[PDB]
RNA sequence: GAAGCCAGAGGAAACUCUGGUGGAGGCUCGCAGCGGUUCUGACGUGCAAAUCGAUCGUCAAAUCUGAGCAUGGGGGCGAAA
RNA sequence: UCGUGCCCCGUGUGGCGAAAGGGAAGCCGGUUAAUAUUCCGGCACCUGGAUGUGGGUUUUGCGCGGCAACGCAACUGAACGCGGAGACGACGGCGGGGGCCCCGGGCAGAGUUCUCUUUUCUUCUUAACGGUCUAUCACCCUGGAAACAGUUUGUCUGGAGAUAGGGUUUAAUGGCCGGAAGAGCCCGACACUUCUGUCGGGUCCGGUGCGCUCUCGACGUCCCUUGAAAAUCCGCGGGAGGGAAUAAUUCUCACGCCAGGUCGUACUCAUAACCGCAGCAGGUCCCCAAGGUGAACAGCCUCUGGUUGAUAGAACAAUGUAGAUAAGGGAAGUCGGCAAAAUAGAUCCGUAACUUCGGGAAAAGGAUUGGCUCUAAGGGUUGGUAACAACCAACUUAGAACUGGUACGGACAGGGGGAAUCUGACUGUCUAAUUAAAACAUAGCAUUGCG
């Protein structure tokens, strides 16, 4: 988790306040980072991410 | 001594002239039991018409609400009112008898 | 139209079971297009899904029999199955009758009716099992005081 | 069952992958043999043998 | 009644029809157009990702089995 | 959640800088006013009668903490 | 219904009798569970390479049972077939 | 500067091995098509680290009080030691508490209504975490008891200090309060193409118990059986060092700051998700367990929740499988009463031989059992011959009258009994898949070897 934080941050510039992971059946690890309030989700996602 | 009052709120099907008040009125008479026999009123249980399709009760006894809707169910069963007319308690004591919802086939 | 998702949901929404759903059936389409929970709550609101009432258990005879047995119907040979220490067991009525008895024992001891000596004859005449009830030990106590008043 | 170790839930993953069948343009290559997955495994018919 | 199995479904969660209203006053005997039961009988970013949601709902992203052949033929 | 009982406590517990907000829980059946301040490790609560003492109370609470009424339905 | 305990009537005492209390026993009837006595039983290419029905034994323990571990064939284990 | 040297302790010196043993700490509500004590909202706890504020202590340096049990929010504690917790069997009854079950009143809703039924049913809830007031045992103070007393269902306690009077304490799943009504639930009136909801009223007051289940506690019984260990945590002995008014603090006190990594989490757990070659009447370890009859988690019927799945339709021959009946005789049948029938619950009268005196024994043999209306007996609390009044409550036991009858444990459930002989002491065990037994084992007895 503090690696997936420090990846999120030196990439996107994104700051969480936590991060839950799992680990599918297909093998590949899941992330659920929940960002900061000051910062929205859905303009990170639909500027960095294109997420829409 | 207390005193509980009671409104039996019949008005619109006593426009709609499907409710008799008079009627209602003497079967409540007959029918309303003190201390376990009927026609045992007296000074206790006094029923009046307030006017306008209503019928008002005072109680000096633990009269019940849920036994004045009782009696008014089984008077709407022996008219055959039961299955369209319904009595809902809309405030502290009043029952209002009212139409069911009506859909349009 | 399979609606077996849609009782499920609708199930769960109610908190009841799936046997006390009721989907009406003339609505059955947009029944089905119903596919979130949020629709399902939104049927239940319009009506087209209602939670049907509990199915009748009344308690009526179960109370009427339980009257009757106060005052003392069904209590016959033919209606005895068990045995009577099974259906009231010797032991608890010792301890019933040994219980009220140190009371009003103690009772009388705080009063000031019994002294202390006359007391501890009582107690252990109770636990040598003389005394038959209450009456019995008080007719006991009333003829010691009887015999003390006519001693003295 | 739900409590499992690592090693077998990845050995459990890897079978899922496989668990596939062929795609439609393997039987459209030249000198294609394979019609099917000869290796095909299911969960009532074959155990995993783990 | 059936309440042996089950319990009757309360008048309230039914809504009564008007025709069958119209006949039972009929044969009590109540004028019912004078009283008008016909009257009283009832009868941007996140569009966006609203749209991927009901798009994710609806139709799968790929398709392994079909997507390395394309064309009707 | 700690219940006080005085009014300087809950001043000097709402004068901390740790105290992010307050809300007022108004009881009309019980006849009775609550103060809830929340606290890091905490929840406070003060309760009194409906009176003119709460009422001074209201603006005797410092200016910064942000107060607010407690509506009749908790809309999630 | 075993000790222990209480009361009464005796007996010089030691002891005797009566009425209670008490809740012990590799005791007992019997539900589950465990086992497998009997039926001209069912079944006999069976539901089953040992199952089904009724009946039966036991059921507070020498009772039943899970997991971890140990004993490996010239062997082990065996309330001993 | 230290990354180099100097001391001290040296009895001792590894790892693996339990998703049911030990163990730091999370509850409620909502949310998904599928995850949730993990997500969301609210409200908390634990561990480790850093670090201030307030308060406490200090020139009488490391607190104060009560006879005391021991309290109060703080109260320096090194090496070396002591102690406790972790840390414990099985069984029997007794008492308290939580939950479930049962009864009554009240609001709202639903059902019934030829007749009767002030009726029948449904919602009426309060978590973790905290504060406050109480609750077995035990301990502390006055005092010294035979005419012995206190006391339990169960006979134990007391001059090694009882009764009584007064207190301290481990123990709540108890009362109140915060959480918290703002939640959840029930009802009503509007709005409503959807998007979406909005606003009102409530969520109350009691009672009962040889009831079921869990937990806690004081007891008692059994052993030639005496019913784990470690990690970890705490207290005490001790006083090594550290300690100030410049202000200090080696304050386990309140408040405030930061962080908490890896792996598992779906679903089934079985007459279709496991094994048996199978979607096989087989087998496979547990938790929760409503109402009525009844002694009863016996058999039968019902509520919640689940199913209505195991090829169907028609006809009703023989012979079958399973269930029954049969006039008169009652084992004449058969190798053989094989099978079936008969007995059966409960109350009362009564019960022989033999015997290891414990048993036999439910021996044997008899009388009765429905319904209705009554009678009598068996209790609790409060209050200065109180042997009296008021209030409240539940299940048993016995007696009487009336009455229907072919029946009265009306279905269900449920010993046939006895006279003997052989045999093994018994309880127990084995030939899984033909033999459960006079076989094996058992306690008791006897012999041999070993310092």
């Amino acid at each position: 988790k503090a690696q997936i934080k420090q990846a999120l941050k030196k990439l996107y510039d994104i700051d969480t306040v936590k991060i839950n992971t799992l680990i599918r059946p297909d093998g590949t690890k899941k992330a659920f980072a929940r960002l900061t309030p000051d910062v929205d989700a859905l303009d990170i996602a639909a500027t960095k991410l294109g997420l829409v | 001594k207390v005193t509980k009052k009671f409104i039996i709120n019949a008005s619109q099907p006593a426009s709609d002239k499907i409710f008799d008040v008079s009627a209602f009125e003497k079967f409540l008479n007959e029918r309303i039991k003190v201390d376990g026999r009927v026609g045992n009123l007296g000074d206790v249980i006094k029923i009046s018409q307030i006017g306008d399709g209503k019928v008002e009760i005072i109680a000096h006894n633990d009269l019940s609400g849920r036994y004045l809707k009782y009696l008014t169910k089984k008077f709407l069963k022996k008219m055959q009112l039961r299955d369209w007319l319904r009595v809902v308690a809309t405030s502290k004591g009043v029952y209002e008898l009212k139409f069911y919802n009506i859909v349009n086939d | 139209v399979n609606l077996r998702t849609q009782k499920r949901l609708a199930a769960s929404v109610l908190g009841c079971g799936e046997g006390k759903v009721w989907l009406d059936p003339n609505e059955v389409s947009e029944i089905s297009n119903a596919n979130s929970r949020q629709s399902i709550r939104k049927l239940v609101a319009d009506g087209l899904i209602i939670k049907k009432p509990v199915t009748m258990h009344s308690r009526s005879r179960a109370r009427e029999l339980n009257l009757a047995r106060r005052i003392g119907r069904h209590r016959g040979f033919g209606k005895r199955k068990g045995t009577a220490d099974a259906r009231m067991p010797q032991q608890v009525l010792w301890m019933r009758r040994q219980r009220v008895l140190r009371r009003l024992l103690v009772k009388y001891r705080a009063s000031g009716k019994i002294d202390k000596h006359l007391y501890h004859e009582l107690y252990h005449l109770a636990k040598g099992n003389t005394f038959k009830h209450k009456r019995a030990l008080v007719e006991h106590i009333h003829r010691a005081k009887a015999e003390k008043a006519r001693e003295r | 069952p739900s409590h499992k170790t690592f090693r077998i839930k990845q050995k459990l993953a890897k079978a899922q992958k496989q668990n596939r069948p062929i795609p439609q343009w393997i039987r459209l290559r030249t000198g294609n043999t394979i019609r099917y997955n000869a290796k095909r495994r299911h969960w009532r018919k074959t155990r995993l043998g783990l | 009644k059936s309440l042996k199995n089950r319990a009757i479904i309360p008048r309230k969660a039914v809504k009564k029809p008007l025709s069958q209203l119209e006949d039972h006053l009929d044969q009590l005997g109540v004028d019912t157009e004078a009283i008008g039961l016909r009257a009283r009988a009832q009868t941007s970013a996140k569009e966006r990702l609203a749209r991927s949601r009901s798009r994710a709902r609806s139709v799968a992203a790929t398709n392994r089995l079909q997507d390395g052949v394309q064309g009707t033929t | 959640p700690q219940e006080v009982s005085d009014i300087k406590k809950f001043i000097e517990i709402c004068r901390r800088k740790d105290a992010s907000s307050a809300r007022i829980k108004k009881n009309p059946k019980t006849q009775q006013i609550k103060f809830k301040v929340r606290c890091q490790r905490f929840l406070y609560t003060l309760v009194l009668k409906d009176s003119d003492k709460a009422e001074k109370l209201k603006q005797s609470l410092p200016p910064n903490l942000q107060i607010k009424d407690v509506p009749k339905r908790n809309k999630r």
